[PDB]
This record gives C-alpha cells, structure tokens and sequence, in this order.
C-alpha cells in the first residue's frame, strides 16, 4: 500500500554496507538527513550536491527528472500510515508503539491516508506506548518546524 | 596630502596606522558580509521548501 | 465504565493511615493538592519534586518513566451535557456542577471528572451543600485554556 | 524446564521502577554484579555485606537465612551438550558461547545457565554480535575449577 506509493521514491543510503537512512523525492525537491551519512543510491542524485540546513538536521535541493508528492499544510489528528505501522497526531506529537523504530529509521517519510506526504521522521523519544518522535513538519503557512519530542535520540 | 605628510614625518607609524585601518575595514566588511549571508540562509531556509 | 478509565491510571495520596484521596498524572504533570499530603503511593512516582502553587491548590512536577503513559488529555469546550466520574454523574448546569448529596467524605479530593469520550474537564477538590443536591469546589479551564478555581459559594475541601 | 529450576532462585536487583537483571546464589554465597547494582529485594538476604571482586566483576558474601536454602551446584567440566537458560538455550561452540540474536539486551545481566543435569555452568554478563548468533560476556570455570571472565571482542555488558 504505502510501499507502492514509495516504490522508486524512497532511496536507501548505503553506509558501507547496510542502510542508515532513506531519501525522499517530494514536490520537485530532494530530501536527505544530515545526522546520518553514507552513500546514496541512483547516481543521478549522487552527482548533485544538496544545500544544507543544520538547524533542521537536513539538506535540500532540486530534482533532475525529465517525484512530486504533494504538501499538506493542514493535518487532521486522526491516524496516518507509514511503512512500519500506524501513527497518531496528538496535539503536537506523532505516536508509535514500543518495538517499532530502531537505529537507521531516520529519513523515513510519513504519508496521509491516501498518498500525500505530511512529514518526515528523523528520530524518536526513548519511551513507548505511542510515544513522541523527532519529526520535521510543515505548518499551515508551509513553514518548516523541527518538532522536538524531548528525546534527543535519532532513531 | 595628510597621508604623505605623516609618512614623511613618521614613516613607520603612518604605514602601520594605514595598514591597521585597511585591515580593520577589510575584516569588518568581510565579517558583515558573512553575517548577512548567514542571516539570509537562516531566514530563507524555511520558504525554499514549498 | 470509569473503572476501566482510572485502572492503574491514577495513584492515591496517603496520611500513613486509611485512604484519603488521589493524585492523577494528567498531561505529563502530577495533580496533587496542598490540603492533603504525606505519601504518594507507588513511591516510584514519589521521587519527583513537586513545585507548589497555592493559588490553584496544586503541587505539580514532571512524571518519570514514560510521560505519554497515563496521559489524560484535557478538553477545551464545556457543553452542559452529561459527565462521568468515580461514583457517578455530574451535570454542568450554568457554570456550576450539580452532583448527588450522598457522595463526599474525606477522600473525595483527587477524583478527575471525565467527559463522555474520556478526557478530563476538572479534578475534584472540595464540596458544598445546597439542600437536595450538593456542589463541588473544583479546578476548571476555559475556552482559551485559562485555569479558574471554580468555587461558586462557601465550599469546604474534602 | 529451566523455569522450574530457577523459580525463587534469581532474586531481582532493582532500581527506580526498572528491573535491570537479577542476582543468583551458588555454593552458599551470593553473586551481585559490579557493572550494575542497586537494591536487592527480599531484604532477608540483602542486609549482608557483599565484598567486591573487580577481576571477575562480581560481589560475594554469605547466606544469612540458614545453612543451605537456595544453592546451585557447579559443573567442573563443560561439554558442548545442550544448556537451557531463561530466554532459550545456549550452546558451546568449542570455546565460543553463542546465543540467539533476538534474546538478550539490558536487564539480562547476572543470570545463570544450566546443564541437562540441572547444575549451573556459567554466569551471564553481557553481549556482542557475529550475525545470527551473538556472543555474551560471561563468568565461567576451567578444568581445574578456576573461574575465568570471558569478554569476546567488544562485548557490551548488560
């Protein structure tokens, strides 16, 4: 379901072997997290460098395509999907259970219930039972906010 | 005329004070340019993501 | 009904004797009054230092372990409606609480008042009699989230 | 099988609402880890003073309750064999200790592993990884019965 939408859309980042993060091509903009490093696949992205923003722990740029996931400035709380499980938006927090996560879960996108990406996760909190996550979101004016879950641990 | 007059009176003091003035204005201009560039980056890093 | 809502969800305060009320971890902060104190049960949650606020009769701190566990999200709107809690039901009639006369005793202070969907609207502190049915001295919120000590008349705390 | 043998034998070491392992009695004396410590519950065996040993990362003392109560006999020899333990079976890979990858982690320190005869052979401390099987920090014995601490590669103590 979500895998079909993210098929040839989420690009693994090779850390000399295994993967450390996923890059997301959305809205004509490439996306990749700073805090985890490695080798991006699909060398049409590797040939171009991506201008940085360390305050959002991220770096962005343009897209060499002859890939256009839309923006959601408004997210009803409800529940949304991501390719490890379901998430709920609780007045400023995104929620996942105990065991889901792990190191290397950074850079994953979270979509809405039908396909539009709403945010991208870069880490989480150390607790569980639908605990908060280190996520980069967009407000009603299309402005970037790094939501702080008081976790400081980037899964 | 002031520059050449002070250079003729005191050579080393005049050359070091104009060297300090040139270095100070160069460092000030470079630092303020870097400050303006960093402020521009921190201001327009949200809006370039839509 | 409310038993499932408050099961292993709120703890009791203690005077080293019989039970005397409750403290509820709500929204990440402990809701523990001034007038009753001495021992938080489950001393795992008693290691937190609770800063005081006598203007609302509260001692509050930061919950350890999982903060999202035992959350009790608040509510902003206050329709008259029909509200549930430990021994029964209260009606929010024109800014006041109406509640049967028989409830009370020392030990009533510490009960969170819940809505139909399961979010707290107030946490019981006191009481006052009005003949057929009694009234409560409580702490409520407003349409913008400002906290008001709701005490309509001369009310004794439990 | 091992659940019957370790029932009321692995007494919980305890910190602040979290169980961070257990402590085990063998040969009439009490083990207690040095890398992780705290409060021993069932305080009838906790009031004793446990003299430390950093060369093996343990603490040892004496049993206060009676002459024997809880004890586990050792094994002087270590066959490859088959050794049960709380979260599954561990094996002897001709000098290497392999345990399944999914079991382990924090709170698995200071635990025993038992032979088919029901006697303890080694004491669980930590963990490493080499793929499907993982290697654990351990306190064992030798052919002469001299204890040796095995920490294979960069093993992370639990």
């Amino acid at each position: 379901m979500c895998m079909k939408l993210e098929s040839d859309k989420t690009f693994p980042i090779m850390l000399n072997g295994q993967v450390n993060g996923y890059a997301c091509v959305v809205g004509g903009r490439l996306m990749k997290p700073l805090h985890v490093e490695g080798k991006i696949d699909n060398e049409q992205l590797a040939a171009v460098k991506l201008k940085k923003a360390s305050m959002y722990d991220l770096e962005y740029g343009d897209v060499p395509q002859n890939d256009t996931l839309q923006y959601t400035s408004d997210k009803p709380p409800g529940f949304y999907n991501w390719h490890h499980g379901a998430v709920q938006y609780e007045n400023g927090r995104f929620t996942v259970p105990r065991g889901v996560g792990g190191k290397g879960d950074s850079g994953r996108p979270i979509l809405d219930n039908r396909g539009r990406v709403v945010a991208i996760v870069l880490g989480g909190a150390n607790e569980g039972t639908r605990t908060a996550l280190s996520v980069v979101t967009w407000n009603q004016k299309g402005v970037t906010i790094k939501d702080t879950p008081e976790g400081s641990e980037p899964w | 005329e002031i520059i050449i007059h002070y250079y003729h009176r005191h050579p080393v003091y005049t050359v070091i004070v104009l060297c300090g003035v040139a270095l100070a204005i160069l460092v000030g201009t470079a630092s303020s340019a870097a400050c303006i560039a960093k402020a521009r980056r921190d201001c327009l890093t949200p809006y370039a993501l839509a």
